[PDB]
């Protein structure tokens, strides 16, 4: 039988005067499960019920448990734990956000900066729409790969120090990188003007390339060369 | 009572439910012009249509020419002549008109070298009626579509002023005098407690797959509209009807699609023979959902398995080229790489018949529109709808044809919009609630936060979900059931000898989970008490006693040189099960299915035949 | 609810209330591409102030270039002392040129993958070394 | 719908590759009419890349518009005090040149 370690990050709204800590939780890993939200998930049925998280598809596909575990952040239903006993887990919520209750942030503002875009096809005439088909070569479609596949876990934005200092006006890499999908996408006929939008100091020129974003990213899309390539049509686009 | 703070809201029309199929019936409520409220417990991402891997059927005729009453046909033949054919006429002839509509939103749907929307073969579909071969009209984004789709319906969804009450857990249904007036919602967010009115309302919660112990479902998907509906009084139809999906790993219970199976996937036994060829002649392994899963299941019990303890079959995607996996199946190459630990292009991933799908559901017609029973007859519940997983227009009746799931989340959610734009106006008199209406729902509530008896919410979910799984599994017999049955009884007189701990009302989840377990609870005695009083083998529900399939006629020799059967002797027919909610008993009947078709003349009526692909 | 309105609304609720702000810097996993972001920071500070200090005293202090040269053999002659200051100006400064390339050859787009980024992040490191050592000794 | 921002992002680039340039230029060519050039390119670039700081940490309008003002009074002293140095001193380019040599 072997024991691992769980230090877990607490805080009780409904407690009279309640800081802020730290909760470490003792589990057997012969029968717990191989995935982290797997452990989350014992401690809540049998060791502590107070515990609250996100949690949905347990299959990574829908974003929901995204956290901070031992520094980056990923979906604890796709990290697998450290088998070396040796070392305590440290499990936080996602770096620099409200917290609501234990490992559950507050993400209004991420979803709020998501509608700002209008993640949705604009034609300039659709008095023929729910007819036809709109045609996109399998070139063209292609050039979707590594866009379409985002979940809106918010891992890669709130891995963004620039998004900590300035998370009021800048949209960060998840928000951003869908302008982009959005722009080439060509059934859109809106492109220029979705760039005319980031013409501001905050909303796309706080990037700095740091690659936080890239790198944490539990679905290995690439959000930093995204923004960067906004950053050349943005640069080579006239009228 | 004097200590939660009540909220009145009014509105045109309330969607519970923020899923496929939710969407489509909430924005294409404010496209027509009504102030619209959707209530979600999740955020509309994180709803269980992302895990939609396969496609979505239409007859757009790509790959090769095609019509869309051949599509009817299928469904039809899939449902075991249980499917209400009324409304397979309405989805698949609405089949090519949404997945345009679809397309036109935003969906990124793959393409061929003509640039159109990339088809793919699928089980249980076949061209010419049964006749022409193999079909392909399974429209598909890659192996993300059912994720793209609930993206550009998000996305799209945006464009109107529809509210939306994101993470508020709906408890029950504003009901008087047998109308719908909303629903009465807990929001998890600060635990006030909210009264949603509206004209009209739609019930889009999905299924109840978390009552068994192995499932491809989330874990939010415990239907609750469901039984919110049940708490009514009302009826539930089909709720024995349990598809148990072939291919889904051994591990975690996670899915891998049957596009796997598609583009040209084998199941293989320990022999090393292809032993979909042996039961299945003409489709193989792919087949219908109950043909496959049946051989499999069958397969283990011989003592040919393939695992470390001997209880698994191997799909094998070795032969295939690596670059066709690269292109068309990338979401099933990266979930089986992590749960498995095992590669795809060379070595085989262990599969394993796991529940997925739920056809039973709410009563509903064509239309969209909740249907009571009344004196052996049909009364439509006025300003109350459904559409989904969580709703039974019965479109799959015994067995849920692959690929028709996303397709009946998009026609039948666009239908209850339609239907609501027709009947009634925006702007239309809202009616009035009584001001003590909806407090028991709430006294309910008070009694699980304060909870404190001798068993947890954790280990009485446990003792559910593995007496379903050992007694209501692919094979079931009398004997087992109603040991079974008896066995879930008795967890239903425990729920009040329940234990909680957390007394929080920001983010109760240990009260959220209760109140999940109470829905699954009634959603799991409707399964098993109506599948133990069938005595028949028809699609998904197969007894080992008796596996003769039995009809008003019987159709395996020559018709009308025959006598009819009567209404309470055959078992064509839907199961209606009430259960009285104080007592946890279970009463059901039974009501007759549709045969006829929206227009002979346009679509001809399919009886009854030997069913075997 | 517009997008503008649901983002005033959300800093309403969060400002107003009890609720903590997330540990951000103090547990997040250290690595090089922020490290190394910081301290293209920290030069490009620190060579303004050294740049801002040489032209604010040309004007503000009296005395030529010249008779401030005669001023500096002050303290001996610096044995090897006189090669660290040289090394302390050069270091900061080689950082930031070949950072700096690195940068512009991201706003290209070329190299912005994780192995590429941990490659020329070495390749960067390395130069700085044998470009200060280089012209430190001249 | 005027592009400001991009043609400051573009400025940007355009003096960064000019000074990453100039530096071999003064080395190869160290003349009077260089000091002048390197001086308005290190000035420009200078601060370019504080406004970059100023608009990352300083929080608030409030404090926002003296630091922008506060940071253009010390760029306009620090190129005046390059010209004067060039003009009337040594010149940049050989200052350098005898502090190496010591
Ligand atoms: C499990 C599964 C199903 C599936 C699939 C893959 C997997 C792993 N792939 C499919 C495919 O490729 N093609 C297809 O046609 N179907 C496929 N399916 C089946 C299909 O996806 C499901 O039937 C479908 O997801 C159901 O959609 P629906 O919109 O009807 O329901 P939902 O997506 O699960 O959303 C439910 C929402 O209800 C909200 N809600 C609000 N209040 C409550 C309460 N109190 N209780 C329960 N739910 C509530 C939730 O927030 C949720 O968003
Ligand atoms: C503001 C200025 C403040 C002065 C401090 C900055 C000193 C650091 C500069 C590093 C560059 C070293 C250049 C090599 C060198 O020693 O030049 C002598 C050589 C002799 O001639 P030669 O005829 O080539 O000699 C023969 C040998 N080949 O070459 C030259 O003539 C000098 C050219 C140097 C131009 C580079 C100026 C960079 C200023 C950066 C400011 C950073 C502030 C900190
Ligand atoms: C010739 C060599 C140099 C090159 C190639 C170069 C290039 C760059 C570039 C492209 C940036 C912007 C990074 C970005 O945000 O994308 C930058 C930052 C900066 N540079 Fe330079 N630079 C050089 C020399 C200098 C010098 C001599 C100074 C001092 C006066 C300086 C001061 C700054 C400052 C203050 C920043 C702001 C840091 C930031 O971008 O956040 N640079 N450098
Ligand atoms: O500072 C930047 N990164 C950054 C990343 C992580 C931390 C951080 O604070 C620091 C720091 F650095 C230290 F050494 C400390 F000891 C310390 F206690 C901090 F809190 C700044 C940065 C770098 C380049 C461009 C834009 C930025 C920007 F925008 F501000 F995010
Ligand atoms: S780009 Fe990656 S890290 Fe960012 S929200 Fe999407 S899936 Fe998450
Ligand atoms: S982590 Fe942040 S700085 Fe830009 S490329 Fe990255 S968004
Ligand atoms: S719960 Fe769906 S991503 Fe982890």
């Amino acid at each position: 039988p072997r024991i691992k370690k769980f230090a877990i990050y607490r805080w009780d709204p409904d407690k009279t005067g309640d800081k802020p800590h730290m909760q470490t939780y003792e589990i057997d890993l012969n029968n717990c499960g191989p995935m982290v939200l797997d452990a989350l998930i014992k401690i809540k049925n049998e060791i502590d019920s107070t515990l609250t998280f996100r949690r949905s598809c347990r299959e990574g596909i829908c974003g929901s448990c995204a956290m901070n575990i031992n520094g980056g952040n990923t979906l604890a239903c796709t990290r697998r734990i450290d088998t070396n006993l040796d070392k305590v887990s440290k499990i936080y919520p996602l770096p620099h956000m409200y917290v609501i209750k234990d490992l559950v942030p507050d993400l209004s503002n991420f979803y709020a900066q998501y509608k700002s875009i209008e993640p949705y096809l604009k034609k300039k005439d659709e008095s023929q729409e729910g007819k036809q088909q709109y045609l996109q070569s399998i070139e063209e479609r292609e050039k979707l790969d590594g866009l379409y596949e985002c979940i809106l876990c918010a891992c890669c934005s709130t891995s963004c120090p620039s998004y900590w200092w300035n998370g009021d006006k800048y949209l960060g890499p998840a928000v951003l990188m869908q302008a982009y999908r959005w722009m080439i996408d060509s059934r859109d006929d809106f492109t220029e003007e979705r760039l005319a939008k980031l013409q501001d100091p905050f909303s796309l020129y706080r990037c700095h390339t740091i690659m936080n974003c890239t790198g944490t990213c539990p679905k290995g899309l690439n959000p930093g060369k995204a923004i960067a390539e906004i950053k050349k049509m943005m640069a080579t686009y006239k009228e | 009572s004097t200590q939660y703070p009540v909220v009145d809201h009014e509105f045109d029309a309330v969607v519970v439910g923020a899923g496929g199929a939710g969407l489509r019936a909430a924005f294409g409520l404010s496209e027509a012009g009504f102030n619209t409220a959707c209530v979600t417990k999740l955020f509309p991402t994180r709803s269980h249509t992302v895990a939609a891997q396969g496609g979505i059927n239409a007859a757009l005729g790509n790959m090769e020419e095609d019509n869309w009453r051949w599509h009817f046909y299928d469904t039809v033949k899939g449902s075991d002549w249980l499917g209400d054919q009324d409304a397979i006429h309405y989805m698949t002839e609405q089949a090519p008109a949404s997945v345009v509509e679809l397309e036109n939103y935003g969906m990124p749907f793959s393409r061929t070298e003509d640039g159109k929307i990339y088809q793919r073969a699928f089980g249980g579909q076949s061209l010419k009626f049964g006749k022409g071969g193999q079909a392909h009209r399974c429209c598909c984004v890659a192996d993300r579509t059912g994720h793209s789709l609930l993206h550009t319906l998000y996305g799209r969804s945006l464009r109107y002023d529809t509210s939306y009450f994101v993470e508020y857990f709906a408890l029950d249904l504003l009901m008087e005098n047998g109308e719908c007036r909303g629903v009465i919602a807990l929001c998890i967010e600060d635990g006030s407690i909210h009264r949603i009115r509206a004209r009209n309302t739609v019930v889009a919660t999905g299924g109840y797959g978390r009552t068994y112990f192995s499932c491809t479902s989330a874990h939010t998907s415990t239907g609750d509209g469901t039984a919110m509906v049940t708490r009514a009084g009302l009826p539930c139809q089909d709720l024995e009807f349990v598809q148990f999906h072939p291919t889904g790993i051994y591990g975690a219970g996670c899915l891998i699609t049957e596009g796997c199976r598609g583009e040209g996937g084998i199941l293989i036994n320990s022999q090393g023979e292809r032993f979909m060829e042996r039961y299945a002649p003409v489709a193989k392994d792919l087949a219908s959902r109950d043909v496959v899963s049946r051989s499999m299941t069958l397969e283990i019990r011989e003592g040919r398995g393939c695992g470390p303890e001997k209880d698994h079959v191997y799909l094998q995607l070795h032969h295939l080229p690596p670059e066709q996996l690269a292109v068309r199946l990338p979401g099933i190459s990266e979930t089986a790489m992590i749960f498995a630990g095992v590669d795809v292009t060379k070595e085989p991933i262990p599969v394993l018949p796991t529940v997925h799908y739920n056809m039973g559901g709410i009563p509903t017609n064509y239309k969209g529109q909740v249907l009571r029973h009344v004196n052996g007859q049909d009364q439509v519940v006025p300003g109350l709808y459904a559409c989904g997983e969580a709703a039974c227009a019965s479109v799959h009746g015994a067995n849920r044809l692959g690929a028709n799931s996303l397709l009946d989340l998009v026609v039948f959610g666009r239908a209850c919009a339609l239907s609501i734009a027709e009947s009634c106006r925006p702007g239309d008199k809202v009616p009035s609630i009584k001001p003590n209406a909806g407090e028991e729902s709430v006294m309910n509530l008070d009694k699980l936060r304060f909870a404190n008896g001798t068993i947890r919410t954790s280990e009485l979910r446990l003792s559910m979900q593995k007496s379903m799984q050992s007694h209501a599994a692919v094979f079931r017999v009398g004997s087992v059931l109603q040991e079974g049955c008896e066995k879930i009884l008795r967890l239903y007189g425990d729920l009040q000898h329940l234990k909680t701990f957390d007394r929080g009302m920001v983010w109760n989840t240990d009260l959220v989970e209760t109140l999940e377990l109470q829905n699954l609870m009634l959603c799991a005695l409707q399964t098993i008490y109506g599948a133990e009083a069938r005595k028949e083998s028809r699609g998904a529900h197969a007894r080992e006693d008796f596996k003769e399939r039995v009809d008003e006629y019987d159709y395996s020799k020559p018709i009308q040189g025959q006598q009819k059967k009567p209404f309470q002797e055959h078992w064509r027919k839907h199961t209606l099960s009430y259960v009285d909610v104080k007592t946890g008993k279970v009463s059901l009947e039974y009501r007759p299915v549709i045969d006829k078709t929206l227009n002979e003349a346009d679509c001809a009526t399919v009886p009854p035949a030997i069913r075997s692909y | 609810t517009t997008a503008k309105e649901e983002m005033e609304r959300f800093w309403n609720k969060n400002l107003g209330s009890n609720r903590p702000l997330s540990p951000h810097i103090t547990i997040y996993r250290w690595s090089l591409p922020m490290a190394m972001s910081i301290c293209h920071r920290g030069t490009g500070i620190a060579l303004s102030a050294g740049v801002s200090l040489f032209g604010l005293s040309a004007l503000l202090l009296p005395g030529n270039f010249e008779s401030h040269l005669e001023l500096v053999k002050s303290l001996c002659l610096g044995p090897t002392l006189i090669y660290t200051a040289k090394f302390g100006i050069v270091f900061p400064l080689m950082y930031h040129t070949w950072n700096g390339i690195r940068h512009l050859i991201w706003d290209l787009g070329k190299g912005l993958t994780i192995p590429q980024l941990t490659q020329s992040g070495v390749v960067v490191l390395i130069l700085t070394v044998l470009s200060s050592v280089g012209l430190a000794a001249m | 719908s005027s592009k400001a921002a991009s043609l400051h992002w573009t400025g940007e680039r355009v003096v960064s590759v000019l000074l990453l340039g100039l530096l071999p230029a003064a080395y190869l060519n160290p003349c009077s009419a260089m000091d002048y050039s390197l001086a308005a390119a290190l000035t420009l670039h200078g601060h370019w890349g504080i406004g970059q700081v100023v608009t990352d940490y300083v929080r608030g309008d409030a404090l926002q518009k003296a630091a922008k003002a506060g940071l253009l009074a010390l760029s306009a002293f620090t190129f005046a005090g390059l010209c004067y140095f060039n003009y009337h001193d040594v010149g940049i380019c050989k200052a350098v040149a005898m502090l190496w040599k010591l």
